[PDB]
């Protein structure tokens, strides 16, 4: 049985660590809600 | 129980110790998370109980206590922030410029950030602090890395 616990406010942080690239991918979404890559 | 707006861990004691299975967003008295975190099961909040209200496996979203409330959308141009809530660790903001999932039914923003399974449901924010979607439904790409859709519901 699951329970929730507060972890903080939802706010933008002005000087946050910046990470990650910006990939552009062709994807398919099936009936089970799973994404797959198409090629 | 506590219903203050904010980000929440989704926990269980069914396994060894207490395990963080995901994350969600409380806004306007409604709890929002990804379907696959809870499988649509009822939740406990302190002494109270949150019952599921709306959900959809294909969108991989679920709301508790009322309809989906989050309606902000990525502007397709600006950097966003993942408010990641990793198991056993403090909430942290990670800024990034989303990529794009291209589908037959349109384009979706996507974030190339890789966080463990327990962080699914963490909110993705725009510069105004509005939640533009939830993290944790996406793809593993060749380089081993993870790319998450910016998954947003519909506010009726
Ligand atoms: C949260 O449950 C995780 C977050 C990503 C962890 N994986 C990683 N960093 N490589 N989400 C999932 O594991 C996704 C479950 C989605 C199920 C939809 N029906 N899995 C994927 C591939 O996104």
């Amino acid at each position: 049985d699951m329970y929730i616990e507060r972890a903080g406010d939802i706010t933008w942080e002005k000087d946050a660590e910046v990470t990650g690239n910006s990939p552009r991918l062709d994807v398919a979404l099936d009936e089970s809600g799973d994404f797959s890559l198409v090629e | 129980g506590e219903t203050t707006d904010g980000v929440y861990r989704v926990m269980t004691r069914r396994l060894l110790g207490s395990t963080q299975v995901g994350v969600g967003v409380m806004q306007e008295g409604v709890f929002h998370t990804m379907w696959h975190v809870t499988k649509g099961a009822a939740l406990r909040s302190g002494e109270g109980r949150l019952d599921p209200y709306w959900g959809d496996v294909k969108q991989d979203l679920v709301s508790y206590c009322g309809p989906w409330k989050l309606d902000a959308a990525w502007d397709g141009l600006s950097e966003v922030q993942l408010l990641a809530v990793p198991p056993g660790e403090r909430a942290k903001n990670i800024q990034t410029l989303p990529g794009i999932f291209k589908t037959k039914d349109g384009d979706i923003g996507a974030v190339a950030l890789d966080y463990p399974a327990g962080t699914s449901g963490s909110p993705i924010l725009d510069k105004s602090g509005r939640v533009i979607g939830l993290y944790g439904n996406g793809v593993v790409i060749k380089n081993g890395s993870y790319v998450s859709a910016i998954t947003q519901g519909k506010r009726e």
